[PDB]
């Protein structure tokens, strides 16, 4: 178990370095020098490790980050926000710095937008 | 007949088991924080030596809060006026009634 | 008295580790070459930090690799000190003093910086 | 758990060379070596504390010391060894200590 | 503040389905429910040495003064009590030792006396200096010494200050030794370790006091008492 | 009362025991302490009376009128401590004699001073031969209990 | 309706102002436990404990 | 009514044994830290803070500091709180 | 001054302490693990402890890059020290700097050989004075012209504490010693 986590904090590191490019098993465990962590963990690890997790973005035959598989668009859905039945999203600041990019140099754009912040 | 040693026995009894729950609750705390045991500074003198007291002068019997209503004139102050009433009085008994 | 106990030493680790090697499937003859080896190997500047006029705040670069140090391994009691006046309360000590070999289950020292 | 600096003795070297030797013929594994330490270690420590019974007094000049990972490690020099019945003066002496 | 209420009269008083008779009282001092309980530990240790309500009076009172000002706030309310304990007896003039003190309360004898000298500057006052005989009274009675003897000692101990026997030594060693030379001299002949014992002081500390007192013995004592042993066959320790 | 029931009641049988919790989260080895308090004889000193000084006196029944004191005396009892844990020791056990209250005395019993004296010393004490006694002084009241 | 003063006569009995009347007592519940109520409703209140 | 000390004995046993090594604590090696709670994620979901301070012998304010940087929290009942390495 | 004349004896100096900020993050453990006659315990303290041999001193270097050192008896020996002790560190090949070094405190004392009289002047100064023998054998005299703090004996022996500079420890002894002289046995 505690080596999967090792393993999405090395991919949650990849996307704070700037990366959401899909690797392979091997790729991930020889840049982290868990290649020996045993063939049995490996396997485990490929074949249910990475199977039970329903946020990983499976692309190109490979894994790749993290916490989103879909909707990772880094902008806000303006096009449901334009339907006043239907308009319906803030969030959490958090999972949009998480997502992409910093608020900052969207934002000034967006201060003058859409963008409206509650201290909340 | 609950003269002065039925009567008192019953007073002093409720007042230790007070006086034992008081050491047991030091004596948790202390240990729940550990290693510094003192037993003469867990006992609360007060317990037993105002309690006593407090019900001798008052009258009230029983301990506070909840029950007392029960017994009021358990306790009086003696009359001196002649040699008899002293005597009397010492020697006076008391059916509890309406 | 102590080549004996270095002795006793041959005799219960080579006993010990008997199983260990019977274990792994090794011949006892490895293990009684390890033991005849073993017995054979046995007998700004200007103000910000013109520091460099005060070189040399030590008198020599090591001592250890002189090897002039005849060697003591030993666990400590209490390790003491007022000001240059050290105290030592050593235990379960083994020495080698200019080749000879020496031991102690307790030591106790003073020492001078 | 016994401590590992006993392995770092002349004593303890003289049998990592004898196994490394035994490990240059490949008779045993690196590992099977590791694990005759260990024994070692805890038989050399058992022996300590059992057998030993001797005891020496000390005095000296302290020359440099290191305290690190609550382990001592001094250099002294001009020591003089006296145990109740003997005498032995040296010119230095390295001490590693640790508890 | 208010009120309280409790019982429920044996009728109604619903738990309707669970056991809880109408209902609970509530608290309603929290903010400074740790004063009241500063005010129940000062009176507890004070019956220990069982002083009169006078005293304890003071001590709550001093108490309140020093938790308003908040100048203290960050030490244990059981250390700045025991310093009023320790502030109210001295300025009352029946002095009690530190050792004292400490006995009946959870606080060491360090951190009452670092409290108290806190406390004196706190609010901005000061305290009379102890002298011998605030304690040579109840040394020599709990000994079970004669009145007669109490007296001797009480001279023993306002002499030899006068006479500065003593330079630099606290007042409780002094009267501590001059007490044992009284006692020594007296039918009732008492051990250094019970003295020691009841004093505080180390026994040690009487030994060497008494070996400093002894050379002048015979000029301070009283001309009215009667020795039971010649000074001249005074024992040495 | 006392030559009975108040040894009675602290020798009855609640002796308490208590053992802090350990192990929290993990442990292991071998000992959640536990200890045990004990009860044994009582003991009662004729009434006494501390002065603000600390010196403790006799006192008698007049004086205890005048100045509106309680005639009381104070009561002692042996304590133990019991450190049977759950292997390393058993036997670590002491006796102790403490003050744990202050317990009216009725006059003239045989636990007043008046109970023994003569005609003579009662006369001195300045109390009356002929007073009955039999009932408590309280804060400077007699206090007679009623049957 | 609040008594006023009269009806609670202050009982004082020596003191210095220290009968504060036990009709005040129950007042002093009721303003505190009613400001308590009123506050508590500003805020966000599980249905039950308002209740 | 007992002699006085400078503190009660067993107090001063108290105070040595807080003078015994253990007092700070090895804030340092974030690492070692990190693989202590991943080994924590190894035997169970979730843990009391108290038994998290308690495995790992560190301050309580940089054990938060960590949790708040690779976890998660998740309370129940009266403030009961327990604290999860994000499982998946 | 003539009035520092006769107890001119003039106070000697025992104790320096100093501080300097070296203006970089240190890394303590390869520090310590370096460094020869040097202490470091992290599980009990979170400094390591530094030693020089000349003039006895010891220098304390926290991980903010700050350090203190103290024993000398002089400031030129406190500049001395803090320079030694800047030189090895820069020698570890850390950016030592000698920024911000400043004297913290310094202790005096001295001798006026005459029996004192200690009741007298805790009367006299009860505002100041403060003298309890159960706590400590020696009365405790807090000086505000230079904010000095003093122990006075029995013995005469007279120990200062509080100051940064010389002047104040004169200035404070000139000050107290008519009133010693005054009280004198």
């Amino acid at each position: 178990f505690g080596v999967l986590a090792k393993i999405v904090n090395y991919m949650k590191t990849r996307h704070q370095r700037g990366d959401t490019h899909p690797l392979t098993l091997d790729e991930i465990l020889d840049e982290t020098q868990h290649l020996d962590i045993g063939l049995k963990q490996k396997q485990w690890l490929m074949t249910e490790a990475l199977v039970n997790n329903p946020k990983i973005e499976v692309i190109d035959g490979k894994y790749a980050f993290k916490p989103k598989y879909n909707v990772r668009d880094k902008k806000a859905l303006l096009r449901l926000l334009d339907q006043h039945d239907q308009r319906g999203l803030g969030g959490i600041l958090l999972e949009d710095i998480e997502e992409a990019l910093p608020n900052s140099q969207k934002a000034v754009k967006a201060l003058g937008d859409q963008i409206l912040f509650v201290n909340r | 007949l609950d003269l002065a040693g039925p009567l008192l026995a019953f007073l002093f009894r409720g007042m230790f088991k007070n006086l034992l729950k008081e050491v047991r609750i030091y004596a948790q705390k202390f240990i729940d924080r550990g290693k510094d045991f003192n037993l003469e500074l867990a006992i609360k003198t007060r317990i037993i030596s105002d309690g006593l007291k407090y019900s001798l002068a008052t009258g009230n019997w029983g301990d506070q809060k909840k029950a007392h209503q029960a017994r009021a004139g358990v306790s009086q102050v003696l009359n001196r006026l002649t040699f008899a009433s002293t005597l009397s009085h010492l020697r006076r008994l008391n059916s509890p009634i309406g | 008295t102590v080549p004996k106990l270095y002795r006793s030493v041959i005799e219960d680790v080579i006993n010990d580790v008997r199983d260990i090697f019977l274990d792994d499937g090794v011949d006892e003859q490895v293990l009684m070459e390890l033991k005849t080896l073993w017995e054979n190997k046995l007998m700004g500047q200007v103000e910000e930090e013109p520091l460099n006029s005060e070189d040399d705040v030590s008198d020599e670069e090591g001592q250890e690799l002189f090897d002039t140090e005849n060697v003591v391994v030993c666990q400590y009691d209490k390790i003491h000190r007022s000001k240059n006046k050290w105290k030592f309360h050593l235990k379960d000590g083994i020495m080698n003093l200019n080749g000879r070999d020496y031991i102690f289950s307790k030591a106790i020292g003073d020492a001078e910086w | 758990m016994a401590y590992q600096l006993y392995r770092n003795t002349t004593l303890g070297n003289s049998l990592q060379e004898s196994l490394d030797e035994l490990i240059q013929s490949q008779q045993i594994t690196p590992q099977l070596a590791l694990q005759v330490l260990l024994q070692f270690d805890k038989a050399i420590n058992a022996a300590l504390a059992q057998r030993v019974r001797n005891r020496v007094n000390f005095r000296g000049s302290l020359n440099t010391y290191r305290f690190c990972d609550n382990v001592w490690t001094f250099v002294l020099n001009d020591v003089e060894f006296r145990e109740v019945t003997e005498l032995i003066k040296v010119d230095k002496v390295k001490i590693v200590a640790c508890d | 503040l208010s009120t309280m209420i409790g019982k429920g009269t044996g009728a109604a008083s619903f738990d309707e389905f669970g056991n809880s008779k109408y209902q609970n009282r509530r608290t309603m001092s929290s903010s400074d429910r740790a004063m009241m309980n500063a005010f129940k530990e000062i009176t507890t240790m004070a019956d220990r040495i069982n002083l009169p309500r006078n005293i304890v009076d003071r001590t709550n009172n001093l108490f309140k003064q020093v938790y308003e000002q908040k100048s203290l706030k960050g030490r244990a309310n059981d250390a700045i009590a025991s310093a009023c304990l320790y502030i109210a007896c001295r300025q009352e003039g029946v002095p009690r030792t530190f050792k004292e003190i400490c006995a009946v309360s959870r606080i060491s004898k360090k951190e009452i006396g670092r409290c108290f000298k806190l406390i004196l500057k706190a609010l901005e006052t000061s305290v009379d200096l102890i002298t011998t005989g605030d304690f040579m009274s109840r040394f020599c009675s709990n000994l079970c010494l004669p009145k007669q003897v109490q007296m001797a000692a009480t001279h023993i101990a306002r002499k030899a200050v006068e006479l500065d026997l003593v330079p630099g030594r606290s007042p409780i060693s002094v009267a501590a030794a001059a007490i044992y030379m009284a006692s020594q001299a007296s039918a009732e002949k008492r051990t250094q370790k019970e003295i020691g014992d009841i004093a505080g002081v180390a026994d040690v500390t009487i030994r060497q006091s008494y070996r400093l007192i002894y050379p002048r013995a015979p000029d301070l004592f009283p001309t009215d008492f009667k020795f039971d042993t010649p000074v001249d066959k005074l024992p040495q320790l | 009362f006392i030559q009975m029931s108040v040894q009675r009641i602290v020798e009855d049988a609640p002796p308490i025991d208590l053992q802090a919790e350990a192990q929290h989260a993990s442990g292991e080895v071998e000992e959640p302490p536990r200890y045990l308090l004990k009860f044994e004889q009582i003991y009662l000193s004729k009434p006494t009376h501390w002065e603000r000084d600390g010196a403790p006196s006799p006192m008698m029944p007049n004086e205890a009128r005048l100045r509106n004191l309680t005639y009381s005396a104070p009561l002692y009892v042996d304590i133990t401590k019991t450190v049977i844990k759950e292997g390393e020791e058993q036997l670590q056990t002491q006796h102790q004699k403490t003050f744990i209250g202050k317990i009216p005395i009725m006059l003239r019993s045989t636990y007043c001073l008046l109970n023994g004296l003569t005609d003579r010393d009662l006369c001195e004490l300045n109390e009356c031969p002929l007073d009955p006694g039999g009932y408590f002084i309280i804060n400077g009241s007699e206090k007679v209990l009623i049957a | 309706p609040v008594p006023p003063l009269s009806v609670r006569p202050a009982v004082v009995m020596q003191g210095s102002a220290r009968n504060q009347d036990d009709l005040t007592h129950k007042l002093a519940d009721i303003v505190k436990i009613n400001n308590q109520l009123r506050r508590n409703e500003q805020n966000g209140a599980a249905a039950h404990v308002i209740a | 009514t007992n002699y006085k000390p400078v503190a009660n004995h067993q107090y001063n046993i108290e105070y040595e044994r807080k003078k015994k090594e253990d007092g700070k604590r090895a804030r340092a090696d974030k690492q070692h830290v990190l693989d202590m709670l991943f080994s924590a994620f190894e035997k169970h979901q979730y843990y009391n803070l108290k038994d998290l301070v308690d495995i790992t012998k560190q301050p309580v304010v940089y054990l938060k500091e960590i949790l708040k940087e690779i976890g998660v929290q998740n309370v129940k009942g009266i403030h009961k709180n327990t604290w999860e390495l994000k499982p998946e | 001054t003539p009035a520092s004349e006769s107890s001119g004896i003039v106070p000697q100096l025992q104790n320096i302490v100093s501080t300097v900020n070296l203006g970089c993050k240190l890394d303590l453990k390869t520090i310590a693990l370096r460094a020869r006659n040097a202490e470091y315990n992290p599980k009990r303290f979170a400094a390591v402890i530094m030693r020089i041999r000349e003039p006895r001193t010891t220098a304390l270097i926290f991980s903010s890059g700050k350090m203190v050192c103290t024993g000398a008896k002089s400031e030129e020996q406190s500049r001395l020290a803090a320079r030694k002790y800047a030189r090895v560190v820069q020698k570890l090949g850390f950016p030592a700097k000698f920024l911000d070094f400043k004297i913290q405190n310094m202790v005096g004392s001295c001798d006026v050989k005459f029996p004192i009289r200690l009741e007298g002047l805790v009367l006299t100064h009860q505002q100041f004075s403060s003298y309890e023998p159960e706590l400590f054998p020696g009365l405790i005299y807090r000086m505000i012209k230079p904010r000095i703090v003093l122990l006075i004996f029995v013995s005469g022996k007279v120990v200062l504490t509080g100051a940064k500079v010389r002047a104040e420890i004169y200035e404070a002894f000139e000050n107290i010693y008519p009133i010693l002289k005054g009280f004198r046995k």
